[PDB]
Protein backbone atom coordinates (compact mmCIF):
# COMPACT_ATOMS: atom_id res chain seq x y z
CA UNK A 1 0.00 0.00 0.00
CA UNK A 2 0.73 4.00 0.21
CA UNK A 3 0.71 6.01 3.64
CA UNK A 4 1.66 9.73 3.98
CA UNK A 5 3.74 10.84 6.45
CA UNK A 6 3.99 15.12 7.30
CA UNK A 7 6.70 16.55 9.43
CA UNK A 8 6.98 19.14 11.53
CA UNK A 9 7.65 21.47 8.57
CA UNK A 10 4.20 20.01 7.02
CA UNK A 11 6.21 18.35 4.00
CA UNK A 12 4.58 15.12 2.76
CA UNK A 13 6.53 11.63 2.10
CA UNK A 14 4.80 8.78 0.56
CA UNK A 15 6.02 5.31 1.74
CA UNK A 16 5.24 2.21 -0.07
CA UNK A 17 4.52 -0.33 2.94
CA UNK A 18 2.18 -2.89 3.56
CA UNK A 19 -0.10 -3.47 7.13
CA UNK A 20 1.87 -6.25 8.12
CA UNK A 21 5.36 -4.27 7.63
CA UNK A 22 6.99 -4.03 10.59
CA UNK A 23 7.49 -0.30 12.63
CA UNK A 24 11.24 -0.94 12.27
CA UNK A 25 10.22 -1.41 8.55
CA UNK A 26 8.81 2.01 7.76
CA UNK A 27 11.24 3.44 10.03
CA UNK A 28 14.24 2.36 8.44
CA UNK A 29 12.61 3.50 4.69
CA UNK A 30 11.99 6.83 6.61
CA UNK A 31 15.61 6.90 7.63
CA UNK A 32 17.13 5.99 4.55
CA UNK A 33 14.70 8.43 2.65
CA UNK A 34 15.64 11.52 4.79
CA UNK A 35 18.09 10.44 6.73
CA UNK A 36 17.13 11.07 10.41
CA UNK A 37 17.97 8.12 12.60
CA UNK A 38 15.01 5.75 13.36
CA UNK A 39 14.76 6.66 16.95
CA UNK A 40 14.88 10.02 16.91
CA UNK A 41 11.88 9.86 14.44
CA UNK A 42 8.50 9.34 16.10
CA UNK A 43 5.17 9.04 14.21
CA UNK A 44 1.54 9.75 15.66
CA UNK A 45 -1.27 7.94 13.76
CA UNK A 46 -4.83 8.42 15.43
CA UNK A 47 -3.03 9.18 18.92
CA UNK A 48 -0.75 6.36 18.44
CA UNK A 49 2.61 6.53 18.65
CA UNK A 50 4.51 4.18 16.84
CA UNK A 51 7.09 1.74 18.35
CA UNK A 52 10.27 -0.54 17.66
CA UNK A 53 8.80 -4.46 17.72
CA UNK A 54 5.38 -3.79 16.47
CA UNK A 55 3.82 -3.55 12.44
CA UNK A 56 1.70 -1.22 11.00
CA UNK A 57 -1.23 -3.78 11.49
CA UNK A 58 -0.49 -3.43 15.39
CA UNK A 59 -1.57 0.47 14.53
CA UNK A 60 -4.71 0.02 12.57
CA UNK A 61 -2.80 1.59 9.75
CA UNK A 62 -4.51 1.45 6.21
CA UNK A 63 -4.47 2.82 2.74
CA UNK A 64 -3.40 6.06 2.54
CA UNK A 65 -2.61 6.82 6.06
CA UNK A 66 -1.39 10.19 7.22
CA UNK A 67 1.22 10.06 9.71
CA UNK A 68 3.03 12.86 12.00
CA UNK A 69 6.74 13.08 12.37
CA UNK A 70 7.80 14.24 15.97
CA UNK A 71 10.73 14.06 18.15
CA UNK A 72 11.26 12.69 21.64
CA UNK A 73 13.55 14.22 24.02
CA UNK A 74 15.33 17.89 24.98
CA UNK A 75 17.13 19.38 28.12
CA UNK B 1 -5.31 38.63 24.03
CA UNK B 2 -3.76 38.93 27.37
CA UNK B 3 -6.58 40.09 29.45
CA UNK B 4 -9.57 38.65 27.13
CA UNK B 5 -7.82 35.15 27.25
CA UNK B 6 -6.89 35.19 30.94
CA UNK B 7 -10.52 36.07 31.86
CA UNK B 8 -11.85 33.49 29.66
CA UNK B 9 -9.52 30.42 31.14
CA UNK B 10 -10.18 32.27 34.58
CA UNK B 11 -14.20 31.71 33.70
CA UNK B 12 -13.56 28.28 32.41
CA UNK B 13 -11.51 27.21 35.70
CA UNK B 14 -14.88 28.71 37.65
CA UNK B 15 -17.29 26.63 35.75
CA UNK B 16 -15.78 22.82 36.65
CA UNK B 17 -14.57 22.60 40.16
CA UNK B 18 -11.59 20.34 39.78
CA UNK B 19 -12.32 19.30 43.61
CA UNK B 20 -8.41 18.12 43.77
CA UNK B 21 -6.37 20.98 41.52
CA UNK B 22 -7.06 24.57 42.13
CA UNK B 23 -6.15 28.09 41.33
CA UNK B 24 -6.67 31.41 41.94
CA UNK B 25 -5.55 34.86 41.62
CA UNK B 26 -3.19 36.52 43.98
CA UNK B 27 -5.35 39.74 45.17
CA UNK B 28 -5.96 41.70 42.26
CA UNK B 29 -3.47 41.29 39.97
CA UNK B 30 -4.05 39.02 36.57
CA UNK B 31 -0.80 38.40 35.49
CA UNK B 32 0.22 36.23 38.99
CA UNK B 33 -1.61 33.56 40.69
CA UNK B 34 -1.51 31.27 42.72
CA UNK B 35 -1.98 27.18 42.08
CA UNK B 36 -2.90 24.65 44.97
CA UNK B 37 -1.87 20.88 44.16
CA UNK B 38 -3.30 17.50 45.83
CA UNK B 39 -1.27 14.95 46.18
CA UNK B 40 -1.35 11.43 44.02
CA UNK B 41 -3.68 9.19 45.88
CA UNK B 42 -1.63 6.32 44.22
CA UNK B 43 1.84 8.09 45.29
CA UNK B 44 4.16 8.23 47.74
CA UNK B 45 3.32 12.36 47.73
CA UNK B 46 -0.02 11.05 49.20
CA UNK B 47 -1.62 13.76 50.55
CA UNK B 48 0.16 16.37 50.45
CA UNK B 49 -0.78 19.69 49.51
CA UNK B 50 1.42 21.83 47.15
CA UNK B 51 1.92 25.40 46.30
CA UNK B 52 2.82 26.93 42.89
CA UNK B 53 3.04 30.54 41.32
CA UNK B 54 2.15 31.11 38.21
CA UNK B 55 3.51 34.04 36.33
CA UNK B 56 1.79 34.69 32.89
CA UNK B 57 4.00 36.74 30.40
CA UNK B 58 2.46 39.85 28.68
CA UNK B 59 2.39 37.81 25.36
CA UNK B 60 0.54 35.02 26.62
CA UNK B 61 -0.75 32.98 25.00
CA UNK B 62 2.52 33.57 22.94
CA UNK B 63 4.93 32.81 25.20
CA UNK B 64 4.28 30.76 28.02
CA UNK B 65 3.82 31.12 31.77
CA UNK B 66 6.33 30.23 34.44
CA UNK B 67 5.62 28.00 37.27
CA UNK B 68 7.78 28.00 40.42
CA UNK B 69 7.51 25.29 43.51
CA UNK B 70 7.20 26.68 47.01
CA UNK B 71 6.72 23.51 49.54
CA UNK B 72 10.09 21.69 49.14
CA UNK B 73 10.14 18.21 48.12
CA UNK B 74 12.29 15.14 47.30
CA UNK B 75 11.81 15.05 43.78
CA UNK B 76 14.55 13.89 41.23
CA UNK B 77 12.90 17.29 39.39
CA UNK B 78 12.24 20.13 41.94
CA UNK B 79 15.41 21.51 43.75
CA UNK B 80 15.22 23.66 46.42
CA UNK B 81 14.48 27.04 44.50
CA UNK B 82 10.81 25.16 43.29
CA UNK B 83 11.99 25.75 39.91
CA UNK B 84 10.60 23.08 37.32
CA UNK B 85 11.97 21.73 34.02
CA UNK B 86 8.25 20.16 32.00
CA UNK B 87 8.55 20.12 28.42
CA UNK B 88 5.12 21.14 28.47
CA UNK B 89 6.24 25.24 29.19
CA UNK B 90 9.42 25.12 26.75
CA UNK B 91 9.17 22.73 23.94
CA UNK B 92 5.57 21.20 23.67
CA UNK B 93 3.49 24.57 24.18
CA UNK B 94 0.84 25.91 21.42
CA UNK B 95 -1.77 28.51 22.18
CA UNK B 96 -4.63 26.20 23.01
CA UNK B 97 -2.97 24.93 26.03
CA UNK B 98 -4.96 26.38 29.20
CA UNK B 99 -3.74 26.50 32.06
CA UNK B 100 -5.30 23.21 32.91
CA UNK B 101 -3.24 21.61 30.66
CA UNK B 102 0.16 22.78 33.09
CA UNK B 103 -1.65 21.79 35.93
CA UNK B 104 -2.61 18.07 34.63
CA UNK B 105 1.22 17.67 33.07
CA UNK B 106 2.61 18.50 36.85
CA UNK B 107 0.48 16.21 38.45
CA UNK B 108 1.35 13.98 35.63
CA UNK B 109 5.08 14.20 36.71
CA UNK B 110 4.46 14.22 40.52
CA UNK B 111 2.97 10.84 39.70
CA UNK B 112 5.71 8.96 37.45
CA UNK B 113 9.07 11.05 37.89
CA UNK B 114 10.39 11.15 34.49
CA UNK B 115 14.66 10.28 35.07
CA UNK B 116 15.06 11.16 31.08
CA UNK B 117 15.26 15.10 32.96
CA UNK B 118 17.78 14.50 36.37
CA UNK B 119 17.20 18.33 37.55
CA UNK B 120 18.84 17.12 40.51
CA UNK B 121 20.82 13.52 38.94
CA UNK B 122 21.82 12.32 42.37
CA UNK B 123 17.77 11.62 43.12
CA UNK B 124 17.29 10.32 39.83
CA UNK B 125 20.34 7.96 40.17
CA UNK B 126 18.93 7.01 43.75
CA UNK B 127 15.46 6.36 42.58
CA UNK B 128 16.97 4.38 39.82
CA UNK B 129 18.88 2.63 41.71
CA UNK B 130 17.76 2.37 45.14
CA UNK B 131 13.42 2.43 44.68
CA UNK B 132 13.09 1.73 48.45
CA UNK B 133 15.30 4.21 50.05
CA UNK B 134 14.17 6.81 47.24
CA UNK B 135 10.50 6.17 48.39
CA UNK B 136 11.06 6.31 52.01
CA UNK B 137 12.55 9.55 51.60
CA UNK B 138 9.97 10.88 49.27
CA UNK B 139 7.74 10.23 52.06
CA UNK B 140 9.42 11.51 55.32
CA UNK B 141 9.91 14.53 53.23
CA UNK B 142 5.63 14.34 52.49
CA UNK B 143 4.91 13.80 56.03
CA UNK B 144 7.95 16.32 57.14
CA UNK B 145 7.02 19.14 55.10
CA UNK B 146 3.68 18.83 53.22
CA UNK B 147 2.11 18.22 56.35
CA UNK C 1 34.19 33.13 -1.84
CA UNK C 2 31.96 34.55 0.65
CA UNK C 3 34.91 36.01 2.72
CA UNK C 4 36.89 37.58 -0.74
CA UNK C 5 33.34 38.82 -1.62
CA UNK C 6 33.35 40.40 1.34
CA UNK C 7 36.91 41.74 1.29
CA UNK C 8 36.45 43.50 -1.70
CA UNK C 9 32.74 45.03 -0.78
CA UNK C 10 34.59 46.54 2.34
CA UNK C 11 37.47 47.60 0.12
CA UNK C 12 35.14 49.43 -2.41
CA UNK C 13 32.76 51.03 0.49
CA UNK C 14 35.82 52.53 2.27
CA UNK C 15 37.48 53.44 -0.95
CA UNK C 16 34.46 55.77 -1.70
CA UNK C 17 35.05 59.51 -2.26
CA UNK C 18 31.68 60.06 0.30
CA UNK C 19 33.60 58.04 2.88
CA UNK C 20 37.70 58.79 3.07
CA UNK C 21 39.17 61.00 6.25
CA UNK C 22 40.76 63.87 6.29
CA UNK C 23 44.10 65.50 7.56
CA UNK C 24 43.33 67.35 10.63
CA UNK C 25 43.53 65.26 13.99
CA UNK C 26 40.47 65.78 16.23
CA UNK C 27 41.25 65.66 20.00
CA UNK C 28 38.64 64.14 23.25
CA UNK C 29 39.40 63.91 25.98
CA UNK C 30 37.33 61.13 28.46
CA UNK C 31 37.85 60.14 32.03
CA UNK C 32 37.43 56.26 32.49
CA UNK C 33 35.04 56.12 34.96
CA UNK C 34 33.00 58.42 33.64
CA UNK C 35 32.91 57.41 29.65
CA UNK C 36 29.05 57.46 28.72
CA UNK C 37 28.61 60.83 30.19
CA UNK C 38 31.94 62.53 28.39
CA UNK C 39 30.88 60.90 25.33
CA UNK C 40 27.33 62.07 25.23
CA UNK C 41 28.72 65.43 26.33
CA UNK C 42 31.26 65.87 23.09
CA UNK C 43 29.97 63.66 20.48
CA UNK C 44 26.71 65.00 20.47
CA UNK C 45 28.02 68.55 20.39
CA UNK C 46 29.99 67.94 16.93
CA UNK C 47 29.54 68.38 13.46
CA UNK C 48 29.55 66.21 10.23
CA UNK C 49 32.64 67.72 8.90
CA UNK C 50 34.15 67.54 12.39
CA UNK C 51 33.54 63.66 12.82
CA UNK C 52 35.21 62.72 9.67
CA UNK C 53 38.54 64.23 10.24
CA UNK C 54 41.17 61.98 11.76
CA UNK C 55 40.10 60.58 15.50
CA UNK C 56 42.47 60.72 18.81
CA UNK C 57 41.36 59.49 21.91
CA UNK C 58 43.15 59.81 25.29
CA UNK C 59 41.64 59.14 28.43
CA UNK C 60 42.12 61.34 31.52
CA UNK C 61 45.17 61.08 33.63
CA UNK C 62 45.94 58.29 31.63
CA UNK C 63 48.99 59.00 29.01
CA UNK C 64 50.97 56.09 27.60
CA UNK C 65 51.55 55.29 23.91
CA UNK C 66 50.22 52.84 21.32
CA UNK C 67 47.09 55.15 20.70
CA UNK C 68 45.45 52.59 18.88
CA UNK C 69 44.84 50.17 21.60
CA UNK C 70 43.73 52.89 24.03
CA UNK C 71 41.03 54.07 21.46
CA UNK C 72 40.56 50.53 20.78
CA UNK C 73 39.39 50.05 24.63
CA UNK C 74 37.67 53.52 24.84
CA UNK C 75 35.05 52.22 22.06
CA UNK C 76 34.92 48.71 23.56
CA UNK C 77 34.03 50.23 27.21
CA UNK C 78 31.76 52.83 25.09
CA UNK C 79 30.12 49.90 23.56
CA UNK C 80 29.43 48.12 26.42
CA UNK C 81 28.15 51.25 28.35
CA UNK C 82 25.45 53.04 25.62
CA UNK C 83 23.70 49.35 24.92
CA UNK C 84 23.83 48.12 28.73
CA UNK C 85 20.44 46.91 29.69
CA UNK C 86 20.68 48.85 32.93
CA UNK C 87 20.83 52.02 31.09
CA UNK C 88 17.07 50.63 29.76
CA UNK C 89 18.03 52.20 25.61
CA UNK C 90 18.61 48.64 24.47
CA UNK C 91 16.83 45.70 25.91
CA UNK C 92 17.39 41.59 25.89
CA UNK C 93 15.13 39.79 23.47
CA UNK C 94 14.78 36.88 25.85
CA UNK C 95 16.85 36.53 29.00
CA UNK C 96 17.71 32.90 28.43
CA UNK C 97 18.40 33.93 24.38
CA UNK C 98 20.63 37.01 24.46
CA UNK C 99 20.18 39.43 21.73
CA UNK C 100 19.81 43.47 22.29
CA UNK C 101 16.75 45.08 20.72
CA UNK C 102 15.11 48.55 21.01
CA UNK C 103 13.64 48.49 24.42
CA UNK C 104 9.85 50.22 23.57
CA UNK C 105 10.14 51.42 27.49
CA UNK C 106 12.70 53.90 26.33
CA UNK C 107 9.63 56.42 25.66
CA UNK C 108 10.01 56.95 29.43
CA UNK C 109 12.75 59.64 28.61
CA UNK C 110 11.29 63.03 27.97
CA UNK C 111 14.01 62.96 24.72
CA UNK C 112 14.79 59.52 23.72
CA UNK C 113 15.37 61.34 20.38
CA UNK C 114 18.37 63.21 21.82
CA UNK C 115 20.24 60.05 22.97
CA UNK C 116 19.17 57.37 20.18
CA UNK C 117 20.77 60.31 17.92
CA UNK C 118 23.77 59.92 19.69
CA UNK C 119 24.02 55.62 19.91
CA UNK C 120 23.69 56.89 15.37
CA UNK C 121 26.09 58.87 15.60
CA UNK C 122 28.30 56.49 17.70
CA UNK C 123 27.68 53.96 15.49
CA UNK C 124 28.22 55.65 12.01
CA UNK C 125 31.55 56.62 13.74
CA UNK C 126 32.35 52.91 14.44
CA UNK C 127 31.88 52.18 10.95
CA UNK C 128 33.53 55.18 9.45
CA UNK C 129 36.83 54.81 11.52
CA UNK C 130 37.29 50.62 10.88
CA UNK C 131 37.02 50.54 15.21
CA UNK C 132 34.48 47.49 16.47
CA UNK C 133 31.99 47.71 19.05
CA UNK C 134 31.10 44.30 20.71
CA UNK C 135 28.13 43.91 21.44
CA UNK C 136 25.34 41.14 19.30
CA UNK C 137 22.09 42.31 17.89
CA UNK C 138 19.32 40.30 16.42
CA UNK C 139 19.21 39.75 12.97
CA UNK C 140 16.07 41.63 12.09
CA UNK C 141 17.69 45.17 13.60
CA UNK C 142 20.05 44.62 10.23
CA UNK C 143 17.30 43.99 8.11
CA UNK C 144 15.97 46.69 9.32
CA UNK C 145 18.78 49.52 9.03
CA UNK C 146 19.53 48.07 5.48
CA UNK C 147 15.38 49.41 4.67
CA UNK C 148 14.46 45.41 3.74
CA UNK C 149 11.04 43.79 4.33
CA UNK C 150 10.46 41.79 7.24
CA UNK C 151 8.71 38.78 6.48
CA UNK C 152 7.62 36.13 9.31
CA UNK C 153 10.63 34.24 9.68
CA UNK C 154 12.48 37.28 10.93
CA UNK C 155 10.90 36.33 14.52
CA UNK C 156 12.71 33.43 14.59
CA UNK C 157 15.77 35.10 15.75
CA UNK C 158 13.73 38.00 18.09
CA UNK C 159 12.28 34.85 20.04
CA UNK C 160 12.13 31.35 19.52
CA UNK C 161 8.67 29.83 21.36
CA UNK C 162 7.27 33.14 19.92
CA UNK C 163 8.19 31.95 16.27
CA UNK C 164 6.87 28.86 17.08
CA UNK C 165 3.26 30.12 18.50
CA UNK C 166 3.11 32.23 15.14
CA UNK C 167 4.11 29.52 13.15
CA UNK C 168 1.22 26.97 14.81
CA UNK C 169 -1.12 29.62 13.84
CA UNK C 170 -0.51 29.78 10.75
CA UNK C 171 -0.72 25.85 10.23
CA UNK C 172 -3.68 24.53 12.34
CA UNK C 173 -6.83 26.51 12.14
CA UNK C 174 -7.90 28.64 15.01
CA UNK C 175 -10.88 27.73 17.13
CA UNK C 176 -13.55 30.38 18.08
CA UNK C 177 -12.34 29.75 22.10
CA UNK C 178 -8.99 31.06 21.54
CA UNK C 179 -9.35 34.84 22.57
CA UNK C 180 -7.27 36.51 19.89
CA UNK C 181 -7.78 39.36 17.96
CA UNK C 182 -6.02 42.83 16.55
CA UNK C 183 -5.42 44.00 19.90
CA UNK C 184 -1.63 43.57 22.16
CA UNK C 185 -1.43 44.51 25.57
CA UNK C 186 2.09 46.49 25.96
CA UNK C 187 3.04 47.44 30.01
CA UNK C 188 5.24 50.37 30.12
CA UNK C 189 6.74 51.35 33.64
CA UNK C 190 3.64 48.96 35.60
CA UNK C 191 0.57 50.55 33.26
CA UNK C 192 -0.48 48.20 30.35
CA UNK C 193 -1.88 49.73 27.79
CA UNK C 194 -3.80 48.27 24.47
CA UNK C 195 -3.05 49.04 21.10
CA UNK C 196 -5.26 48.21 17.98
CA UNK C 197 -3.09 46.34 14.99
CA UNK C 198 -5.96 48.01 12.68
CA UNK C 199 -8.89 50.50 13.40
CA UNK C 200 -11.20 49.28 15.71
CA UNK C 201 -9.08 46.03 16.45
CA UNK C 202 -10.30 44.93 19.50
CA UNK C 203 -13.56 44.06 18.48
CA UNK C 204 -12.69 41.56 15.48
CA UNK C 205 -11.27 37.98 16.92
CA UNK C 206 -9.62 35.96 14.52
CA UNK C 207 -11.29 33.49 12.12
CA UNK C 208 -9.19 31.00 9.69
CA UNK C 209 -9.68 33.55 6.90
CA UNK C 210 -8.33 36.46 9.11
CA UNK C 211 -5.21 34.41 10.91
CA UNK C 212 -2.75 35.58 7.63
CA UNK C 213 -3.51 39.11 8.16
CA UNK C 214 -3.36 38.84 11.99
CA UNK C 215 0.22 37.31 11.46
CA UNK C 216 1.33 39.94 9.45
CA UNK C 217 -0.12 42.67 12.13
CA UNK C 218 1.71 41.01 14.75
CA UNK C 219 4.81 40.72 13.05
CA UNK C 220 4.60 44.24 11.60
CA UNK C 221 3.45 45.48 15.21
CA UNK C 222 6.27 43.65 17.14
CA UNK C 223 9.24 44.63 15.18
CA UNK C 224 8.75 47.64 13.45
CA UNK C 225 5.94 49.91 14.51
CA UNK C 226 6.74 49.48 18.57
CA UNK C 227 10.12 50.90 17.89
CA UNK C 228 9.37 53.81 15.55
CA UNK C 229 10.52 57.00 16.76
CA UNK C 230 13.44 55.80 18.37
CA UNK C 231 14.64 53.59 15.38
CA UNK C 232 13.85 57.14 12.91
CA UNK C 233 16.32 59.10 15.50
CA UNK C 234 18.98 56.83 15.51
CA UNK C 235 18.93 55.86 11.60
CA UNK C 236 19.03 59.62 11.15
CA UNK C 237 22.07 59.78 13.21
CA UNK C 238 23.79 56.51 11.15
CA UNK C 239 22.88 58.04 7.90
CA UNK C 240 24.12 61.72 9.33
CA UNK C 241 27.54 60.37 8.29
CA UNK C 242 27.49 57.28 6.33
CA UNK C 243 25.08 58.20 3.19
CA UNK C 244 22.66 54.89 2.63
CA UNK C 245 23.55 54.30 -1.18
CA UNK C 246 26.57 53.20 1.10
CA UNK C 247 25.15 50.68 3.64
CA UNK C 248 22.84 48.98 1.03
CA UNK C 249 25.26 47.46 -0.46
CA UNK C 250 25.56 44.70 1.81
CA UNK C 251 22.95 42.10 3.81
CA UNK C 252 22.25 41.43 6.97
CA UNK C 253 25.31 39.78 8.28
CA UNK C 254 28.42 41.25 6.25
CA UNK C 255 27.02 44.48 8.05
CA UNK C 256 27.31 42.06 11.36
CA UNK C 257 30.78 41.26 10.65
CA UNK C 258 31.51 45.44 9.59
CA UNK C 259 30.00 46.27 12.78
CA UNK C 260 31.62 43.68 15.78
CA UNK C 261 34.38 41.82 13.46
CA UNK C 262 34.88 38.57 13.43
CA UNK C 263 33.75 37.43 16.42
CA UNK C 264 34.92 35.05 19.11
CA UNK C 265 34.16 33.73 22.82
CA UNK C 266 37.32 34.26 25.50
CA UNK C 267 38.53 31.08 26.81
CA UNK C 268 39.90 32.42 29.99
CA UNK C 269 37.08 34.29 31.06
CA UNK C 270 34.92 31.17 30.66
CA UNK C 271 37.04 29.11 32.88
CA UNK C 272 37.37 31.76 35.46
CA UNK C 273 33.50 31.58 35.81
CA UNK C 274 32.61 28.63 35.65
CA UNK C 275 31.43 25.95 38.52
CA UNK C 276 32.07 22.31 38.99
CA UNK C 277 29.94 19.64 40.79
CA UNK C 278 31.41 16.68 41.81
CA UNK C 279 34.69 18.17 39.30
CA UNK C 280 37.50 20.39 40.88
CA UNK C 281 40.49 21.68 38.76
CA UNK C 282 43.05 18.96 40.20
CA UNK C 283 40.98 16.25 38.47
CA UNK C 284 42.73 15.24 34.91
CA UNK C 285 39.57 15.33 32.91
CA UNK C 286 39.16 19.12 33.58
CA UNK C 287 42.42 20.34 32.77
CA UNK C 288 42.30 18.36 29.56
CA UNK C 289 38.63 19.67 29.06
CA UNK C 290 39.83 23.26 28.79
CA UNK C 291 43.47 22.55 27.23
CA UNK C 292 40.77 21.03 25.03
CA UNK C 293 38.84 24.40 24.38
CA UNK C 294 42.20 26.47 23.99
CA UNK C 295 43.37 25.09 21.34
CA UNK C 296 40.27 24.95 19.72
CA UNK C 297 38.77 26.64 16.06
CA UNK C 298 36.51 29.80 16.85
CA UNK C 299 33.56 27.93 15.02
CA UNK C 300 33.93 24.87 16.66
CA UNK C 301 33.88 26.37 20.69
CA UNK C 302 30.55 28.47 19.48
CA UNK C 303 29.19 24.89 18.54
CA UNK C 304 30.09 23.41 21.63
CA UNK C 305 28.72 26.38 23.64
CA UNK C 306 25.42 26.54 21.50
CA UNK C 307 25.20 22.16 22.25
CA UNK C 308 25.78 22.95 26.27
CA UNK C 309 24.19 26.31 26.81
CA UNK C 310 21.40 25.76 24.05
CA UNK C 311 22.68 29.57 22.34
CA UNK C 312 25.44 30.67 20.63
CA UNK C 313 25.36 34.77 21.74
CA UNK C 314 26.89 35.42 25.50
CA UNK C 315 25.48 37.98 27.41
CA UNK C 316 26.87 41.68 27.38
CA UNK C 317 29.44 41.46 30.21
CA UNK C 318 30.74 37.76 29.92
CA UNK C 319 29.64 34.49 31.36
CA UNK C 320 29.20 36.22 34.55
CA UNK C 321 25.12 37.62 33.99
CA UNK C 322 24.53 33.93 32.62
CA UNK C 323 20.88 33.38 33.41
CA UNK C 324 19.09 29.90 32.63
CA UNK C 325 15.04 29.55 32.49
CA UNK C 326 14.16 30.54 36.56
CA UNK C 327 16.98 32.34 37.53
CA UNK C 328 20.76 33.15 37.11
CA UNK C 329 22.56 29.82 36.28
CA UNK C 330 26.73 30.05 35.47
CA UNK C 331 28.30 27.42 33.78
CA UNK C 332 28.08 23.84 35.24
CA UNK C 333 30.56 20.80 34.80
CA UNK C 334 29.39 17.43 36.41
CA UNK C 335 31.07 14.45 36.82
CA UNK C 336 27.55 12.16 35.30
CA UNK C 337 27.71 9.74 32.89
CA UNK C 338 28.75 6.24 32.11
CA UNK C 339 32.23 5.43 30.62
CA UNK C 340 30.81 4.48 27.41
CA UNK C 341 28.57 6.91 26.86
CA UNK C 342 28.81 9.85 25.06
CA UNK C 343 28.92 13.53 26.92
CA UNK C 344 25.75 14.70 28.23
CA UNK C 345 24.36 17.95 27.79
CA UNK C 346 21.44 19.74 30.03
CA UNK C 347 20.98 23.48 28.13
CA UNK C 348 18.16 24.74 30.47
CA UNK C 349 20.61 24.05 33.48
CA UNK C 350 23.91 25.26 31.38
CA UNK C 351 25.41 21.63 32.35
CA UNK C 352 27.63 19.82 30.54
CA UNK C 353 27.97 15.98 32.35
CA UNK C 354 31.17 14.45 30.65
CA UNK C 355 31.78 11.19 31.58
CA UNK C 356 35.64 10.46 32.90
CA UNK C 357 37.51 9.19 30.37
CA UNK C 358 41.09 7.67 30.69
CA UNK C 359 43.17 9.67 27.69
CA UNK C 360 42.56 12.81 26.29
CA UNK C 361 42.58 12.08 22.50
CA UNK C 362 39.34 9.67 23.65
CA UNK C 363 37.79 12.76 25.44
CA UNK C 364 38.08 14.94 22.37
CA UNK C 365 37.12 12.29 20.08
CA UNK C 366 34.02 11.70 22.43
CA UNK C 367 33.02 15.23 22.63
CA UNK C 368 33.35 16.10 18.73
CA UNK C 369 30.72 12.82 18.00
CA UNK C 370 28.41 14.36 20.43
CA UNK C 371 29.00 18.01 18.98
CA UNK C 372 28.56 16.73 15.51
CA UNK C 373 25.11 17.53 15.14
CA UNK C 374 25.37 21.07 16.44
CA UNK C 375 25.35 24.23 13.91
CA UNK C 376 27.21 27.48 14.81
CA UNK C 377 26.76 30.75 13.47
Amino acid sequence: MQIFVKTLTGKTITLEVESSDTIDNVKSKIQDKEGIPPDQQRLIFAGKQLEDGRTLSDYNIQKESTLHLVLRLRG
Amino acid sequence: MALKRINRELADLGKDPPSSSSAGPVGDDLFHWQATIMGPADSPYAGGVFFLSIHFPTDYPFKPPKVNFTTRIYHPNINSNGSICLDILRDQWSPALTISKVLLSISSLLTDPNPDDPLVPEIAHVYKTDRSRYELSAREWTRKYAI
Amino acid sequence: SHMDEYQRKIAYMYDRPEMAVNDAQLQLKVSRATTFEDAYDIISKLSVSDMKKKLLIRFRNEDGLDYGGVSREFFYILSHAIFNPGYSLFEYATDDNYGLQISPLSSVNPDFRSYFRFVGRVMGLAIYHRRYLDVQFVLPFYKRILQKPLCLEDVKDVDEVYYESLKWIKNNDVDESLCLNFSVEENRFGESVTVDLIPNGRNIAVNNQNKMNYLKALTEHKLVTSTEEQFNALKGGLNELIPDSVLQIFNENELDTLLNGKRDIDVQDWKRFTDYRSYTETDDIVIWFWELLSEWSPEKKAKLLQFATGTSRLPLSGFKDMHGSDGPRKFTIEKVGHISQLPKAHTCFNRLDIPPYNSKEELEQKLTIAIQETAGF
